[PDB]
């Protein structure tokens, strides 16, 4: 077949000997510095992988593993934000009174008089009023606790370790061949159907089962400690049916094409929630379901290994 | 690990370590001896 | 090839030399050409056999308490659905073990760490595990050239499959029962999620009124 | 080694029938080391002989006096009249010293074979040693050896394996149904379908602890369940 | 009762229609692609795949046309539910 | 060939079966350089000897406090000692650092210069401070019984026993620390609590070690 997994086994030795030789990637920098222009060129040419070599296979392998590094770093950054919201935050206080409490997730150490930046943001808390929108995003996801943010941070660190391992693996241990990267049809099929289709479908599911009930109870004045945890909504269909009666019917209306039964949590209200000033999360869930279907059909467009599909 | 310690002896790593050290020393001096406008002790 | 879904591309490397080689490799994962990592044919066959043995232990263990309590041979306290045994405490847990599930889980960690890392070291270095002292047990841990079939004095305890054709037939029976049990475990999970009841309870309810107890009628 | 433990198995190449009761079993390969095989044969003989004595003792103790539980006969308040409520410390001292002597002698016979044969006080008397584990002489006073020794060793080790199994059976039955061997057999014969390993496994009749003249012996069962 | 409904019959009709269109040379299949002008022409199949049918109708074809017919029938059902014709 | 920490895994080339307690355990390759490996060998031996002393002292004082003698726990003995005896903790600490600095600088400058420390500069002591091997000083002062001298196989067996009991005592002191941080009580209080109910009383039933439950 033409679309297949193709890799070189152990192409590059994992060794520190090239860390100790700055400018190894270049033939014009491996000769060592004589001028400082060398010190600048070592950094300008570090990621110009097409000027290190000229064959597309090693370039593509370097690119793939560097993308894995970037993803690991983004995961470190996300885990850091979630952790600072779990440890150095006024988030649990902000849920109870979001209209008066300033979101803050960064506390400053009192060292050189800079504890003045730890301002009176609210919630019996002193810190830097953040502008990232992470509190609103977490309330939309239905967090309602610092423990969930802490465990999201731990998961993000695990995923960062996974990404860095994957970069090391896909460069040093089993690096894909060039013909694997040039499967743009399969790459697009998977990135539309899987990355965006299954991703939007999974987020729609989270919103059906976690975000919508948690935020419907939050908008009903229920204190976040009285709100059922997401797994109690997953397990007990009676609670969800009490919030959204269509859950009493199960997933039968989906398979019987009686989709209008789901108009309780799959809406087209448009506008804004008058309690929060944000979008209706039922509209958002329906949106993500719709674009999930759309991307999943879009990811069946290109021809990979069977006769159906398109050759771009 | 001769090559790893050669890497740690590189200009950027040594600079990072040395300036972390200097900044931490100054920060601890300013924590234990706060607000030193003049040499009076 | 047999097993509809097989392809001329998959039959290029599926010679029929592996147990359960029915040509079904539509995604072409057993192609040895330019395939390393864990998509190596050796590792994939090994993992199929391992998932098979674990899964046909589990396909019997998820059904056995319910069947033995239906027969009245075990008391009703141990007659439980497999997911309310302590494996998924939210779905339910059993209170009457000799220890709490995490003590037993640490015992499991140590035991299975030992066992599975011995297994791994014999996969990575086949000639190993018969070389270092293990309380005399290293005489049965010599294994074979194949990792999924060590077949020493313990792992082949009754020396079954003495000829090559008998061993091949037995490997085929093993992998077929194991694929069946892997599907049975996937079905156990799917039925526990959908119906919320045990696999034997689902079987009984389908055998009583099949037209009104099926995957379609259980969507509600 | 002929007529092995299973119809289709092969004997390991270190079990060739030179030991008595050799069915070539060794599925864990523990006897692959000859040193360990010698030591394990000695431990097999020890467990076998002590278990033959043990089943004989439990049986004859239930037959002579069924008044007393063998699981509780070690308690000092259940001891015969010349020894009732005896101090278990001095008793344990007697046993400890008198068994340390003989077991260290046996162990030195294992280490240096044929070095502790002579009496150490009256140095005119030497126990023989045809094999390690079979001293003879004062230990074979009736002289049943110097005849078919291999056949008698086979009989010994077979009855000893059986007695090991049987004594662990006694212990587990006493832990499950709280009865002795013959008591359990008669309780089975009384109702051989409502009194068996079913409806009796899962319940341990052994207490959580037992006070013995001040000490508290922890008193476990061999499996979990019901106190 | 769903079996016998208008929805059920619409769906089975759509799926069988797409399956019969592909099997009998009225829809692109694994073995027959279309050109820029929609004329069915033999494809290269990119793997080669075995089927004992007289027409080379794969289970990949059954999957493709079941998905196409399910989309068709879903759209038809929900559009007749939309205009009130169901 | 030789027992390895991870059976099947070949040992690294820098860990030949020559040092005591050599099981080929160097996943981070920290002792790949020979001089660094000598330094780490002496570090392991010093750590393990201090940890053997510490485990023995903690165990003995815990036995004494458990049977009822006048003993505090290891986490309370410093305060009890400096307050029962009117001992100035600064004075004690600087005396300790003076003496241990003398001793450990002698150590350091015998490591840097093995031929050193035996010139007779200290008090005329020449051969009492020359050192037999790296980490094994020996002599009439550090080995008064002469157990390194005489039987060599016994000396190698003793080196193995020393390094292994030292690693075990390091693990034991780490365990004392973690057990105080978790259970908040002494080591033999922990042991008695475990021997009381081995199940339901272990690290899985503190809520500290396993926070899942
Ligand atoms: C997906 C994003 C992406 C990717 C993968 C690349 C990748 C690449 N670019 Mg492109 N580029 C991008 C985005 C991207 N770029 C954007 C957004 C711009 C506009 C700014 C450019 C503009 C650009 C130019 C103009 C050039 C490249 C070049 C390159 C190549 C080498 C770059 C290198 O070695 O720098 C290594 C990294 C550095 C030297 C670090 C730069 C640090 C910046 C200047 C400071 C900013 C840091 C921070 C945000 C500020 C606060 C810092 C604090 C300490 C004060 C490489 C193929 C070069 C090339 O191909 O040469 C032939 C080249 O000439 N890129
Ligand atoms: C984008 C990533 C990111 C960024 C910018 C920060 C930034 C910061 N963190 Mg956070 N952190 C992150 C990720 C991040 N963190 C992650 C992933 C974790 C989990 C491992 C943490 C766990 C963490 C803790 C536990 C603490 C911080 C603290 C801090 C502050 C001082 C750190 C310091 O002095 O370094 C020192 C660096 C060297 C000595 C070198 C600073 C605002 C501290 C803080 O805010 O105290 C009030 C603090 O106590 N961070
Ligand atoms: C310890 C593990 C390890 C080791 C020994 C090596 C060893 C090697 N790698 Mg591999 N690699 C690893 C892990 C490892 N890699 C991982 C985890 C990845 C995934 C990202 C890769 C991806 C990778 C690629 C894609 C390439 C290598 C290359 C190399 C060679 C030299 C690299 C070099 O000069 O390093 C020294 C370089 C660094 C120390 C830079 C690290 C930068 C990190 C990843 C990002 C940090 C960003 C930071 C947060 C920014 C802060 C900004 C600041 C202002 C705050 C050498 C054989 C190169 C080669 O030519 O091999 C033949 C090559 O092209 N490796
Ligand atoms: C990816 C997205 C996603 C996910 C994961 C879920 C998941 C779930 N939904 Mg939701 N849902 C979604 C999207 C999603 N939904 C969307 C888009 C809609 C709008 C149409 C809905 C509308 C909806 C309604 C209206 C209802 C649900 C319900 C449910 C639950 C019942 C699942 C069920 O019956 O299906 C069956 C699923 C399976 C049979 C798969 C289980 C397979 C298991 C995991 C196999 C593993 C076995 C393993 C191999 C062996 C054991 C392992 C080990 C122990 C040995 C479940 C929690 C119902 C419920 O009860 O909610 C509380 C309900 O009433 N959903
Ligand atoms: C951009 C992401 C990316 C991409 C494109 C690849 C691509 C590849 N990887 Mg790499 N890999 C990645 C990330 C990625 N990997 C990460 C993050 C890890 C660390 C966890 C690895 C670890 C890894 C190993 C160890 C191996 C590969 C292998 C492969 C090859 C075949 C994989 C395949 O088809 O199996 C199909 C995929 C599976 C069988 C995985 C199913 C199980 C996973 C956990 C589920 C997928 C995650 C899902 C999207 C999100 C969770 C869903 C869940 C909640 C339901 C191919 C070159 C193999 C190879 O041939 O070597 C190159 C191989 O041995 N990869
Ligand atoms: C029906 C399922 C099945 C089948 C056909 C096989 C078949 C085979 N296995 Mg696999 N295996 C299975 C399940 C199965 N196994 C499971 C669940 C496990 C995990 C516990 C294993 C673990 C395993 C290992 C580790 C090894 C094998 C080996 C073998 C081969 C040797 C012959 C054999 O096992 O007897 C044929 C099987 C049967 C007749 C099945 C009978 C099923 C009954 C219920 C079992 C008897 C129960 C009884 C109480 C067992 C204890 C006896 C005694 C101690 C009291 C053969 C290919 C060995 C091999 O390939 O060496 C060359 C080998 O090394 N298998
Ligand atoms: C003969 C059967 C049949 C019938 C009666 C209907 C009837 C309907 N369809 Mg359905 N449909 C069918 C077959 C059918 N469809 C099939 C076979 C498919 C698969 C391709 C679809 C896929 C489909 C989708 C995806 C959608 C509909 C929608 C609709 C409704 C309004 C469409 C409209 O006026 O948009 C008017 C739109 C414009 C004038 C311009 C739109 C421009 C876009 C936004 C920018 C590009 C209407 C009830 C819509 C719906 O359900 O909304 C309630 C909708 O979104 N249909
Ligand atoms: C010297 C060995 C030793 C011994 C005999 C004990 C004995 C005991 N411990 Mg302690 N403990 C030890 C080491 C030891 N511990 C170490 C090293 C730690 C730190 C991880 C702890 C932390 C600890 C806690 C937090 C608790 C106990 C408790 C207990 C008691 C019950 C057992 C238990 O909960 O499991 C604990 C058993 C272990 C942690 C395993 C033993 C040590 C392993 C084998 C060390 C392995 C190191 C490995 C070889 C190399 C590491 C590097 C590697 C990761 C790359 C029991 C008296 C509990 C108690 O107080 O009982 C009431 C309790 O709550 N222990
Ligand atoms: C936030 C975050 C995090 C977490 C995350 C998560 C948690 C995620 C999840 C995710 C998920 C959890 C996902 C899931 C998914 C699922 C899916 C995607 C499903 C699908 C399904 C389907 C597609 C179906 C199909 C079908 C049907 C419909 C019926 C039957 C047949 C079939 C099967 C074909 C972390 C830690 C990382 C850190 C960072 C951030
Ligand atoms: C054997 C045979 C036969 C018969 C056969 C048959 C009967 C078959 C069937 C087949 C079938 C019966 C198939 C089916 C398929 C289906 C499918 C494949 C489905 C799919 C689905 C989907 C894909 C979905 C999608 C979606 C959703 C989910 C939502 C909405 C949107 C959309 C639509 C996208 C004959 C002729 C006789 C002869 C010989 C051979
Ligand atoms: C393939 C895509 C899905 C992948 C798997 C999805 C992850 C599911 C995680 C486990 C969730 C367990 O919960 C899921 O099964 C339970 C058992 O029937 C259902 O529980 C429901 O049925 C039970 C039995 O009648 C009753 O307690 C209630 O009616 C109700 O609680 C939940 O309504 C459902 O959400």
């Amino acid at each position: 077949k033409k679309v297949k997994i193709a890799v070189d086994r152990n192409p590059v030795e994992t060794s520190f000997e090239k860390w100790a030789k700055p400018g190894h990637f270049s033939r014009t920098l491996s000769k060592g510095p004589n001028t400082t222009t060398w010190i600048w060129n070592l950094h300008a040419d570090a990621h110009d992988f097409d000027s290190h070599t000229s064959d597309l296979e090693e370039i593509s392998r370097k690119v793939f593993s560097a993308h894995f590094g970037q993803l690991g770093i983004i995961f470190i950054w996300l885990s850091g934000m979630y952790f600072h919201g779990a440890r150095f935050s006024n988030y649990e206080a902000w849920l109870s009174d979001p209209t008066h409490i300033k979101p803050s997730a960064q506390v400053v150490w009192p060292i050189v008089g800079q504890e003045i930046l730890n301002g009176d943001v609210g919630g019996g808390f002193q810190g830097i009023q953040i502008t990232s929108g992470f509190f609103q995003l977490w309330r939309a996801s239905g967090i309602t606790s610092e423990l969930q943010l802490y465990t999201t941070a731990i998961g993000g660190l695990v995923m960062a370790a996974a990404m860095f391992f994957a970069g090391w693996f896909h460069y040093h241990k089993a690096a894909p061949k060039l013909e694997w990267f040039q499967n743009v049809e399969s790459m697009l099929n998977h990135h539309l159907g899987g990355l965006l289709g299954l991703g939007s479908l999974a987020w729609a599911g989270h919103q059906i089962h976690v975000s919508l009930p948690v935020n419907k109870l939050l908008d009903a004045g229920v204190d976040p400690k009285e709100i059922p945890l997401p797994h109690d909504l997953l397990l007990n269909r009676a609670i969800m049916a009490d919030l959204y009666p269509s859950f009493a019917k199960g997933i039968a209306p989906f398979f019987t094409l009686n989709w209008s039964e789901y108009s309780d949590f799959l809406t087209f209200k448009g506008g804004l929630n008058p309690v929060t000033g944000g979008l209706w999360l039922s509209d958002t869930a329906h949106h993500h379901v719709a674009i999930a279907v759309l991307f999943l059909v879009a990811g069946h467009m290109y021809r990979t290994n069977w006769g159906i599909g398109h050759s771009m | 690990m001769k090559d790893f310690t050669t890497y740690l002896s590189t200009a950027p790593v040594i600079a990072t370590i040395w300036f972390t050290f200097t900044a931490g020393l100054l920060i601890e001096i300013n924590r234990y001896f706060p607000d030193p406008l003049v040499f009076s002790f | 090839q047999l097993y509809v879904g097989a392809s001329q591309s998959s039959l290029a490397y599926l010679d029929g030399s592996l147990p359960g080689d029915f040509g079904f490799d539509p995604l072409g994962l057993l192609d040895p050409v330019n395939s390393g990592g864990f998509i190596e044919p050796k590792w994939l066959q090994y993992s199929e056999v391992i998932h098979a043995r674990w899964a046909m232990l589990g396909a019997a263990g998820c059904i056995a308490p319910e069947v033995l309590g239906a027969a009245g041979l075990i008391p009703d306290a141990t007659n439980i659905k497999w997911f309310e045994s302590g494996v998924i405490p939210p779905a339910g847990s059993y209170n009457g073990y000799w220890a709490d599930p995490y003590t037993i889980f640490f015992v499991e960690i140590v035991a299975m760490q030992f066992a599975e890392l011995r297994r791994l070291q014999d996969f990575r270095y086949p000639g190993s595990m018969g070389q270092q002292y293990f309380l005399g047990l290293e005489a049965i841990f010599k294994g074979s050239g194949d990792a999924a079939y060590p077949g020493g004095p313990f792992f082949n305890l009754f020396n079954l499959g003495k000829t090559e054709a008998a061993m091949k037939e037995l490997k085929l029976k093993e992998i077929k029962n194991g694929r069946l049990a892997m599907l049975a475990m996937l079905g156990y999970g799917a039925q526990a999620v959908m119906t919320g009841k045990g696999p034997f309870q689902n079987l009984v309810e389908h055998l009583a009124d099949p037209v009104n107890n099926n995957i379609l009628t259980n969507f509600a | 080694d002929r007529k092995l433990w299973a119809p289709g198995v092969v004997a390991p190449e270190y079990l060739k029938g030179d030991l008595a009761g050799d069915y070539g079993w060794d599925p864990l390969g523990l006897g692959a080391d000859p040193t360990a095989l010698k030591w394990y044969r000695q431990s097999e003989l020890q467990h076998a002989r002590w278990a033959m004595l043990g089943v004989a003792g439990v049986l004859v103790q239930e037959i002579v006096k069924p008044d007393v539980y063998f699981y509780e006969a070690g308690l000092p308040q259940n001891l015969p009249e010349p020894f009732t409520n005896i101090n278990m410390g001095g008793l344990l001292a007697w046993e400890f010293i008198l068994m340390h002597w003989v077991e260290v002698r046996r162990w030195q016979d294992y280490k240096n074979f044929g070095s502790v044969n002579e009496d150490p006080i009256f140095k005119g008397n030497k126990v023989p040693n045809p094999e390690m584990g079979y001293p003879g002489g004062i230990f074979d006073p009736f002289g049943f050896s110097k005849g078919n020794l291999k056949e008698l060793q086979t009989k010994e080790i077979k009855n000893g394996r059986l007695a090991m199994i049987a004594y662990m059976a006694f212990i587990l039955q006493a832990q499950a149904t709280g009865k002795g061997p013959l008591a359990a057999l008669s309780a089975h014969l009384s109702n051989p379908f409502g009194n068996n390993i079913l409806k009796n496994i899962g319940t341990c009749t052994v207490p959580h602890s037992v006070d013995v003249q001040g000490l508290t012996i922890p008193l476990t069962c061999l499996w979990p369940g019901s106190q | 009762g769903f079996i016998g409904s208008s929805t059920n019959l619409i769906m089975v009709a759509s799926t069988t229609a797409t399956l019969a269109a592909a099997r009998f040379g009225l829809a692109p299949t694994v073995k027959k692609n279309t050109t820029a002008g929609l004329k069915l022409v033999d494809s290269k199949n990119s793997a080669g795949v075995i089927s004992n049918d007289p027409a080379g109708f794969t289970i990949v074809d059954v999957l493709a046309m079941g998905a196409a017919g399910h989309g068709l029938g879903v759209g038809i059902v929900l559009g007749l539910k939309g205009i009130g014709a169901l | 060939v030789r027992p390895v920490w991870f059976p099947g895994n070949p040992p690294p080339a820098h860990l030949d079966g020559s040092l005591a307690g050599d099981y080929g355990f160097d996943p981070l390759f920290l002792g790949q350089e020979p001089q660094t490996l000598k330094w780490y060998v002496q570090a392991e031996l010093v750590h393990g000897r201090f940890a053997m002393l510490g485990a023995a002292g903690i165990i003995l004082t815990s036995i004494g406090a458990k049977v009822g003698l006048g003993f505090p726990e290891w986490y309370d003995a410093g305060k009890v000692v400096v307050e029962k005896n009117n001992i100035d903790f600064p004075t004690l600490m600087v005396i300790q650092f003076y003496l241990m600095g003398w001793a450990e600088t002698k150590r350091w400058y015998d490591f840097k210069n093995p031929g050193s420390q035996a010139d007779g500069s200290f008090l005329g002591f020449t051969e009492e401070f020359k050192g037999l091997e790296n980490g094994y000083p020996g002599g009439r002062f550090f080995d008064p019984m002469g157990l390194s001298r005489g039987d060599a196989a016994k000396y190698q067996e003793y080196k193995q026993k020393e390094v292994k009991n030292g690693r075990l005592a390091m693990i034991a002191c780490l365990g004392f620390a973690a057990q105080y941080a978790a259970t908040g009580k002494g080591p033999l209080d922990n042991l008695a609590d475990h021997l009381a109910d081995p199940n339901h009383v272990n690290f899985a039933t503190n809520g500290v070690s396993i926070p899942i439950a």
